[PDB]
């Protein structure tokens, strides 16, 4: 219950601050002003950094249980598979690195 | 007669003025730094 | 507990906040911008008055026109002024911005920035000393202190 | 009673943020051979109040937003998440004692990138959106090292419980066994919060950095408060993670005093760094993450999985 | 004679290569930059407490204009118009005629202080020290019209500031 109350309170206050931040200036009654999809074009590089983040982020999901995994009796198996995951994460980086997937020059 | 008086350098000129770059050497060698850092890890590990 | 009293004290509060937190947009056009930079520098430290050095035009409360306004530049200066959120004030710094100065008779120079925007403070000099500009900024603060927006509203 | 506890956390947070703005200006001032605010209130102590009132009665900016709902959602999300990051922090006791509190903080911070994305979408400007996307790419890139570094330290702590980090450091600060991870952690927090020398949203290389450019934005104050609440929170998290304070159950206030000093000093170091260095180029800070921190962080993760096993120092699970 | 600013080839022995590796990994040269900003934090700042304290100036300072008198109170300006001829900005406008007592005196003496470049040529050209640039620099105004000085304004400035103007002239006229 407490966590729900905390989240409700935090986002309730944030909401009130936002609306009063938008209403309080209307007290001034400032004068009227009367004076002012598709590609972006998007670079492929900015798409590829986002995708690389995602795939690296998925591999991090598999590594999060490591603190618990170290409590097992089969430590040799656990350590072998833990290093296997991190190494494949390094191999993903090495492949990206050596095919110029990490460059910003056009 | 009053002598001429205008802004002039003092008799014998002014003292020396430094201008060359001076960035002093500080810290330890690379070997010493890596030794201190590795020693810190080992004590922390122990 | 009259409304005149409350409106009077509320005016003092908002006036105090606005003059105590003046964020300038310096339009550094020419030489006068150098003296403006010496007003931010350590000796005078405009930031110590609450006047932040480099503020974006979106959050600025005062535009300082520091230099000659040419015809080719006048439209861009008016555009920045029109985009400033209110309340907004303009300080004209130096002879060129005040009235054309040395270049008053030129074919390419606007003869005073007050042909383009309304000006609140005129700072004379070519250039005004950093201290002269600071004097002018403090003059604007006292002009804001004298404002009576809520008193006038209450008597409408 | 719990409702009092929440307000005794939220309100002081907003006050610390307010007066951090004053501390930043005065610390930056003295490193620049000047003073900073010392006119509005004694020693500038009223300057945060004058700025706050001034900003909230300022006219709202133009132009109009492209999406009203996203325009309003972004500041709510930024500030709502910023305050939420504080609820599991043990100081020394948390408001909410979570068994997975560290994971909660990772998860909530990964959601902070949405306010950047939504405010770019609601900016009604093509160039402002491109600026938001560069900021997002920076944020998520450095989230990778924060997660992996955090995982490496927890292999010495043994759980995801924030208050277990206190027990883990009862004898010694974790910065000694893990100073290489602390170095990269501290920089990642700078880059994560878009702080100098990683403050490219406030830099000179953006398509919208031009002064005369305009796009829908604001309110400025609410976004600013959210950002500075995260600066303090990250430095509080950094202290707990690497500079654990001893906790005496009969004198919890001593923990809080010592813990507050360490957080303040770390926060001041953010100001110290901002005064000292030029700004990174966007491609150079990407290179720093992907080609320097990440290879070293992966290697140190391998090391910290292996080290407890080979030294027979695996921590407890509970 | 010339010197090279950047033509040193780094040494490639272990001792040196490892020193550079330590700098790369341990951020030593970055830490050094932090030391410099920390040292400044503990230095006294250079800020003066304006307006209670003022930046130093000299008797030659070129500030707000003023028209001066002789000790008797007679005006010094005899409408020669050398100031108006030399003014690089054409900021001075003068008209003159015989005064009631026959004296040669101005009927108009205007300075557009928004044309003026504060060059001090007018006070160099003046043969009788009538027009001067005084020490006042704190005369900003709220309107443009207030900076168009006529003779009354300029004579008032002379009467207002003469005590200081005379002392400054006394201090520098032997350099002129
Ligand atoms: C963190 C933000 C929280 C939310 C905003 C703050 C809380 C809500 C507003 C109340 C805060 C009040 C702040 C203190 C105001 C005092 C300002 C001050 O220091 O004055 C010095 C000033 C100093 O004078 P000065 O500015 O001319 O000095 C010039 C500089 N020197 C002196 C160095 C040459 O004194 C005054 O003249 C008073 C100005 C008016 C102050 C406001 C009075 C009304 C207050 C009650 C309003 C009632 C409604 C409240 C709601
Ligand atoms: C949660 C933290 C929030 C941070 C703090 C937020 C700020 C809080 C402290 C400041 C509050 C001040 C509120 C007023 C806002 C500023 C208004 C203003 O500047 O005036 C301009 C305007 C001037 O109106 P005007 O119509 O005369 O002038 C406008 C002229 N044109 C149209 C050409 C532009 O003031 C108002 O409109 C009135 C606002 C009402 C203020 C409340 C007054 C109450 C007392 C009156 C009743 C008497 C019985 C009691
Ligand atoms: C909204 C915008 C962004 C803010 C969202 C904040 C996160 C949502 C809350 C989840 C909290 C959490 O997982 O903490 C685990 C925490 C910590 O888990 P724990 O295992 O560490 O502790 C639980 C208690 N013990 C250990 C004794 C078993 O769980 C709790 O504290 C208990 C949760 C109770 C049930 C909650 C029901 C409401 C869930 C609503 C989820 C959000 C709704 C969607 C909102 C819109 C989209 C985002
Ligand atoms: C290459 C260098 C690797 C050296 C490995 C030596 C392993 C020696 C060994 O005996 O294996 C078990 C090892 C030690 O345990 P042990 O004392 O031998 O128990 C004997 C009971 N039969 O068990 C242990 O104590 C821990 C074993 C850790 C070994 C991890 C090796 C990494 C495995 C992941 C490889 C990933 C490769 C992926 C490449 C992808 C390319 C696309
Ligand atoms: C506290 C818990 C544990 C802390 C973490 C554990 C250590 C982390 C890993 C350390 C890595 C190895 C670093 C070794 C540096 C040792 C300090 C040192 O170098 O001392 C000398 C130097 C000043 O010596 P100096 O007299 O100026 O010049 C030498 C003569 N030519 O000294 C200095 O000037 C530098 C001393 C300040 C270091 C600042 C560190 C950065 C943060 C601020
Ligand atoms: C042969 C090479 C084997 C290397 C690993 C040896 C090892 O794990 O160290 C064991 C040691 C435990 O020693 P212990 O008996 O528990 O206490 C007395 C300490 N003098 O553990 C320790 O002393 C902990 C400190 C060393 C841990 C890191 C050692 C490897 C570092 C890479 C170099
Ligand atoms: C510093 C040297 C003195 C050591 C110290 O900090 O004092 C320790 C004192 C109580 O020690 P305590 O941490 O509670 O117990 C350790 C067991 N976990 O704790 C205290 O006295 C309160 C802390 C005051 C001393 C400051 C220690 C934290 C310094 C953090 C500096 C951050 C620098 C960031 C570097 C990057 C920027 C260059
Ligand atoms: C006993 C002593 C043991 C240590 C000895 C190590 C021997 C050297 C190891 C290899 C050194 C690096 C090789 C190299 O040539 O690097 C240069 C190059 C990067 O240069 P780059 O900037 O991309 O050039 C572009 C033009 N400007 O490199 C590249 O272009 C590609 C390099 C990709 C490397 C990515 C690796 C990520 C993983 C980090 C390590 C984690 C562990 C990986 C698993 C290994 C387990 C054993
Ligand atoms: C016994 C064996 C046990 C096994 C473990 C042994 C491990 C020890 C040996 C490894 C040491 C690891 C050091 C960890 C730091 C990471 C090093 C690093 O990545 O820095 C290099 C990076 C790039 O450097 P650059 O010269 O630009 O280019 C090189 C690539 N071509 O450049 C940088 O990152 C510079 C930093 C950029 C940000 C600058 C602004 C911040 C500077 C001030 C920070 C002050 C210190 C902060 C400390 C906070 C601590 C809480
Ligand atoms: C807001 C301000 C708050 C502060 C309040 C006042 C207290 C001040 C305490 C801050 C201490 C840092 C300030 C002093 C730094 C300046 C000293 C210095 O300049 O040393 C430079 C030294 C030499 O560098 P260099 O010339 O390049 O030599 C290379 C080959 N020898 O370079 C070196 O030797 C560097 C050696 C250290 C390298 C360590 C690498 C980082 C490791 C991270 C560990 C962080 C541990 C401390 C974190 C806080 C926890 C206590
Ligand atoms: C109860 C608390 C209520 C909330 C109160 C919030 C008060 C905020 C006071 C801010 C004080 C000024 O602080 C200063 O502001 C300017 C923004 O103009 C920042 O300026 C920075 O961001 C802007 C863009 O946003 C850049 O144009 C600028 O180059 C950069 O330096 C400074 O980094 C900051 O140090
Ligand atoms: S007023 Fe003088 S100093 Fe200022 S821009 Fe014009 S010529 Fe330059
Ligand atoms: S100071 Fe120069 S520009 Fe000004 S009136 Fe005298 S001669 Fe003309
Ligand atoms: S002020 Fe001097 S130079 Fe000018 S007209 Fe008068 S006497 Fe002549």
């Amino acid at each position: 219950m407490n966590l729900m109350l905390a989240l409700l309170t935090n986002f309730t206050l944030a909401t009130l601050l936002v609306i009063i931040a938008f209403w309080l200036p209307q007290l001034n009654v400032y004068s009227e002003k009367t004076s002012p999809s598709a590609r972006l074009p998007f670079s492929m590089k900015f798409f590829l950094v986002a995708i690389t983040f995602l795939l690296f982020d998925l591999e991090i999901a598999l590594l999060l249980p490591l603190p618990w995994a170290s409590q097992t009796a089969n430590l040799n198996t656990m350590l072998t598979m833990a290093l296997f995951l991190i190494i494949l994460l390094a191999v993903s980086l090495a492949y990206e690195w050596t095919q110029k997937g990490l460059e910003w020059t056009e | 007669a009053s002598k001429v008086k205008q802004d002039m350098p003092p008799v014998g000129g002014y003292g020396p003025i430094d201008y060359k770059r001076n960035l002093p050497r500080r810290g330890l060698s690379g070997y010493s730094m890596f030794a201190v850092g590795i020693g810190a890890l080992l004590f922390g590990y122990w | 507990s009259r409304g005149e009293y409350v409106v009077a004290k509320l005016d003092d509060l908002i006036n105090w906040a606005r003059r105590s937190s003046l964020w300038p947009m310096t339009f550094g056009l020419a030489c006068c911008a150098v003296e403006m930079m010496h007003m931010a520098a350590p000796r005078y430290d405009m930031d110590r008055f609450g006047v932040v050095f480099r503020a974006s035009p979106r959050q600025s409360d005062v535009m300082i026109v520091a230099g000659t306004l040419t015809n080719k530049m006048a439209p861009a200066l008016r555009k920045v002024y029109d985009q400033m959120p209110e309340p907004r004030y303009v300080v004209s710094m130096g002879s060129c911005a005040n009235g054309g100065g040395y270049y008053h008779y030129s074919y390419s120079v606007v003869r005073g920035c007050d042909r383009i925007v309304p000006v609140d403070i005129y700072v004379p000099g070519c250039p005004p000393t950093a201290e002269a500009l600071l004097y002018g900024i403090l003059q604007l603060q006292k002009k804001i202190k004298r404002e009576k927006r809520l008193r006038i509203w209450y008597r409408r | 009673m719990f409702m009092i506890n929440i307000l005794m956390l939220i309100i002081p947070i907003l006050l610390a943020v307010a007066f951090l703005t004053l501390v930043e200006r005065k610390v930056l001032g003295y490193m620049q051979l000047r003073k900073g605010p010392n006119v509005v209130g004694p020693y500038g102590l009223l300057q945060p109040i004058a700025d706050a009132i001034k900003l909230f009665i300022k006219e709202p900016l133009r132009p109009a937003t492209s999406s009203a709902s996203m325009f309003i959602l972004a500041p709510i999300m930024a500030l709502g998440l910023a305050l939420t990051m504080w609820i599991p922090l043990p100081m020394p006791y948390p408001l909410i004692n979570m068994n997975l509190g560290v994971l909660f903080m990772l998860a909530m911070s990964s959601l902070a990138v949405y306010s950047i994305l939504w405010s770019g979408w609601a900016s009604n400007s093509k160039y402002a959106l491109i600026g938001a996307l560069r900021a997002v790419a920076q944020t998520i890139s450095y989230e990778v090292t924060l997660a992996i570094i955090l995982l490496s330290v927890l292999l010495m702590s043994g759980s995801f419980t924030l208050s277990t980090l206190i027990t883990t450091q009862e004898q010694m600060w974790l910065i000694l066994p893990a100073w290489p991870l602390a170095m990269m952690w501290f920089i990642s927090t700078l880059a994560e919060t878009n702080r100098a020398p990683f403050d490219l949203t406030e830099g000179e290389s953006e398509l919208v950095s031009g002064f005369n450019v305009e796009y829908a934005a604001g309110p400025f104050a609410l976004f600013f408060m959210a950002e500075y609440a995260n600066i303090i929170m990250m430095n509080i998290f950094t202290a707990i993670l690497f500079l654990g304070t001893s906790h005496n159950p009969h004198m919890p206030e001593l923990y809080t005093i010592n813990f507050t000093i360490k957080s303040l000093l770390l926060t001041m170091s953010f100001l110290w760094i901002r005064a000292s260095y030029p700004r990174f180029r966007y491609d150079q800070l990407m290179h720093l993450l992907w080609k320097n921190f990440l290879p070293l962080t992966l290697a140190l993760c391998m090391w910290h999985v292996s080290l407890p096993i080979l030294t027979s120092g695996i921590p407890p699970q509970t | 004679t010339y010197k090279y600013v950047n033509l040193r080839e780094p040494s490639m022995d272990m001792k040196s290569v490892t020193d550079r590796a330590a700098q790369t990994l341990l951020w030593t040269e970055l830490i050094r930059g932090l030391g410099m900003t920390l040292s400044y934090l503990f230095r006294e700042p250079a800020t003066i407490n304006y307006p209670f304290e003022k930046g130093p100036l000299s008797p030659r300072f070129r500030g707000e204009h003023a028209l001066r008198r002789y000790p008797s109170g007679e005006e010094r300006c005899i409408a020669c118009k050398l100031c108006e001829a030399v003014c690089p900005a054409q900021a001075i406008t003068i008209e003159a005629e015989p005064r009631a007592d026959g004296s040669r005196r101005t009927t108009r003496y205007d300075i557009d202080m928004t044309k003026c470049i504060y060059c001090g040529f007018c006070q160099e050209a003046c043969p009788v020290d009538a027009i001067v640039e005084g020490p006042n620099f704190e005369f900003s105004t709220e309107t443009h019209e207030e900076l168009l000085y006529n003779k009354e304004k300029l004579l008032n400035n002379g009467d207002k500031w003469e005590a200081e103007i005379a002392a400054n002239i006394q201090a520098d006229y032997l350099y002129r």
